């Protein structure tokens, strides 16, 4: 029995690790028979603070990291008489009396479609010329 | 089975007890004629803005 | 419906709206834990302050955690927590990180930014006396480090008075 | 070698595909009408009551389309915010060096390279990380001839017997001289003064 | 009774959809605020801005 | 393109995106940060 309900099939342990499957209220589970425990924030150390002592590095390393950022998605357009009527005269006549609903949908879709292209252009077009190595 | 489209020849194989097939989202893709018993193919004819 | 077979059967032919609603709710529930993780989990290790407290005259006793309290929260944290103030098919899920872990993260950050400065934000924490970290920090705003060493006591007194005033205003 | 490193773009593509797929799937629903196909109910019932079924189908499909449009708008706003952040990062980290902490990678920023991706960008950040520290001993200022000396740029250290001036981010001791120190007042107010030459 | 059941069902479904949309908007705003807070903590606490 | 749904191609093809990326990279390798101002 935990604070988020209860688990069946898992065995509680007294240890603590940087877990991978969240459960809730601090409790989380892992495989290692499935076990459940309390997650550990990390290794604990104490810096030897004083009032006349420092720590100056003597060597260095250079690391290259990566990050990924999406910029745009697919541009889509949707018809109405094809979709909600499927080329039927009676359906078209009945739909005709619902005012102008599809115009707003087409306008919004066109707006987002233009926004995607403007977004990509502003993201990538940062130079005025084309340099060559 | 009623609907519009263009009919072409298809090489897909049907088990001897089916009558028509579909791919996904329950949309007809191929049909077998009840007379000559051959597998045709249905394609929506072109449209656009 | 509320435990009605006829209502469920009638709703069964309305499509898959409910799956979409549940998916959206689950996504916005996960987003909160993601936000907390990205805002608080900023340190790889958990630092702790040395037992002997002499930061050149500065007094941090009101923000550092107090082991006497069971919650291990400082005075300002308790003031903030005290300041801020049934079943029909809807439930409330508990957060993944409880208050104690958040307090531990805040204490680790506050203890790492005092002893080491900004060094622990790039690599490993490097010890340095506080009175010299402050002199470095004046040197970054156009004022020479000369100024601090002739006005250490006055600056410490002003800082203590300011933090006491903040505590009184919050209380 | 390792997969699952591009989760964001794959998630975006999967979300778009799933939304389109469920929008298409919504056609087959009944919405309480007699049937999900217009031709059958048209050829099976005369207009006077068939119009009710047509209206039910029309309103159901319209509601589904409206929901899809709203979801698309939300995702478009999210993507716009993300790409604005990406453009800011491109402007600040590729066209020049950055001083703000942790904006581009971990450690002290050096430079960056952009690369394309099917619906996004990939930044490679080259940074600088120190290591192999020591302990030493420190004093804030040095009193000579009664007057206090402070370092121009660096810090005082000592290897146990002799005092040196170094820079903060790298160990390179030098002999203390008038050329890298400046004098201000007398050694009576600073707390930590040490006697030396 | 099916007419009344349908009326109640559609009304409650509409209310639920409205609530979900409002929750989505509020969640987006909260996410923006959280991003701002994370940036502030990264810049002003771990260094001098 | 099944029953009224159309996917519009992007304005910028992948080749020109690659050319933009190559131009940026060749500019930053050779000139540094001066080519941005
Ligand atoms: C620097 O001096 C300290 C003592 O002033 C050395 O001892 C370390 O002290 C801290 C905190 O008490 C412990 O966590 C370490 O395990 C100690 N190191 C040992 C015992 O080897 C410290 O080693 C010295 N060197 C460095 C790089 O800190
Ligand atoms: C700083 O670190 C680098 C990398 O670890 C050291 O370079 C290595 O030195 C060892 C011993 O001379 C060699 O066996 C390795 O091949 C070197 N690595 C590379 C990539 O060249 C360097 O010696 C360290 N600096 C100091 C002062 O010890
Ligand atoms: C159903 O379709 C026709 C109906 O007559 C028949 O199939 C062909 O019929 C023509 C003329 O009647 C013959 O010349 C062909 O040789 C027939 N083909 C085959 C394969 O039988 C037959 O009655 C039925 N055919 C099938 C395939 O079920
Ligand atoms: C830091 O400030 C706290 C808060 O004022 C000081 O704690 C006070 O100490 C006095 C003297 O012992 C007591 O009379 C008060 O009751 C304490 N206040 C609280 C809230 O406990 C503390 O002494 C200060 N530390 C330094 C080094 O000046
Ligand atoms: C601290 O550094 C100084 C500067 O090099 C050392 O002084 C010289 O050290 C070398 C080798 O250690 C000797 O050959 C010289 O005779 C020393 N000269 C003087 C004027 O002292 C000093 O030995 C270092 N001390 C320690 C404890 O490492
Ligand atoms: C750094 O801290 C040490 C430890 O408190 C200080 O050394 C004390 O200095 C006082 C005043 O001279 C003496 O009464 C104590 O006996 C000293 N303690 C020890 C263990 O030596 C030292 O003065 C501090 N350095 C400063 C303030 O610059
Ligand atoms: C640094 O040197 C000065 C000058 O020699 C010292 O100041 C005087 O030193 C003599 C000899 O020890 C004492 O008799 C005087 O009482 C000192 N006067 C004052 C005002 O302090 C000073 O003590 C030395 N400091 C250190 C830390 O060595
Ligand atoms: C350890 O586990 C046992 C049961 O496995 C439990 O009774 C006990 O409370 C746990 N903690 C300690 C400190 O023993």
């Amino acid at each position: 029995q935990t604070r988020a309900g209860c688990l069946i099939g898992a065995e509680h342990v007294n240890n603590s690790y940087e877990c991978d499957i969240p459960i809730g209220a601090g409790i989380c589970a892992s495989y290692q028979s499935i076990i459940a425990y309390t997650m550990s924030l990390g290794v604990e150390n104490s810096v030897a603070y004083s009032n006349n002592s420092i720590a100056i590095p003597t060597n260095f390393t250079i690391s290259v990291t990566t990050e990924i950022l999406p910029v745009s998605m697919t541009k889509t357009s949707v018809d109405c008489t094809m979709y909600i009527c499927g080329d039927s005269t009676e359906c078209s006549n009945l739909l005709l009396q619902y005012g102008s609903f599809c115009t707003q949908l087409n306008r919004a879709l066109t707006g987002i479609a233009v926004e995607q292209d403007k977004n990509t252009q502003e993201v990538f077009a940062q130079v005025k010329q084309i340099y060559k190595t | 089975l009623t609907g519009t489209g263009v009919l072409t020849e298809s090489n897909k194989k049907f088990l001897p007890f089916q009558q028509f097939g579909r791919d996904i989202a329950d949309t007809t893709d191929a049909v077998r004629d009840p007379q000559t018993l051959e597998i045709l193919d249905i394609t929506p004819c072109s449209f656009g803005g | 419906c509320g435990d009605s077979t006829e209502c469920s059967n009638l709703l069964l032919q309305y499509g898959s709206f409910c799956t979409q609603l549940n998916r959206a709710l689950t996504g916005i529930a996960v987003e909160q834990d993601k936000n907390t993780q990205e805002v608080f989990a900023q340190v790889k290790q958990i630092y702790k302050t040395p037992p002997i407290k002499d930061f050149g005259g500065f007094n941090f006793s009101q923000i550092l955690p107090d082991p006497s309290k069971p919650s291990k929260r400082s005075f300002i944290e308790d003031l903030l927590f005290n300041k801020v103030t049934k079943f029909n098919g809807l439930t409330v899920l508990p957060p993944l990180l409880t208050d104690e872990m958040i307090a531990q993260y805040t204490s680790a950050l506050l203890a790492g930014t005092i002893t080491s400065g900004w060094t622990f934000g790039a690599g490993a924490a490097l010890q340095i006396p506080f009175a010299m970290q402050m002199a470095y920090r004046f040197n970054g705003i156009g004022v020479t480090q000369n100024v601090l060493y002739e006005n250490q006591k006055l600056i410490a007194n002003q800082f203590n008075s300011a933090i006491g005033k903040i505590q009184d205003s919050l209380s | 070698s390792t997969a699952s490193a591009l989760g964001k773009l794959q998630d975006v593509v999967n979300q778009n595909a799933q939304a389109l797929n469920t929008l298409v799937k919504q056609l087959s629903s009944n919405f309480g009408a007699i049937s999900s196909v217009l031709n059958d109910i048209l050829s099976r019932l005369d207009p006077p009551e068939a119009e009710v079924q047509i209206d039910r189908l029309i309103t159901g499909r319209l509601q589904s389309l409206q929901t899809y449009v709203t979801q698309q708008l939300i995702r478009a706003a999210e993507i716009r915010a993300s790409a604005n952040l990406a453009a800011t990062k491109m402007s600040e980290c590729v066209l020049g060096q950055s001083k703000r902490v942790d904006f581009c990678g971990k450690g002290y920023h050096l430079m960056s390279f952009p690369q394309s991706a099917p619906h996004g960008v990939v930044f490679l950040h080259v940074t600088y990380v120190p290591a192999q520290e020591k302990n030493f001993t420190t004093a804030p200022a040095i009193c000579h001839d009664g007057k206090a000396h402070f370092p121009r740029e660096g810090v005082f250290v000592s290897n146990g017997t002799h005092w040196f001036v170094t820079q903060r981010n790298f160990y390179e001791p030098q002999i203390i001289t008038t050329d890298n120190t400046f004098v201000s007042g007398n050694c009576d107010v600073v707390i930590g003064i040490v006697n030396n030459t």
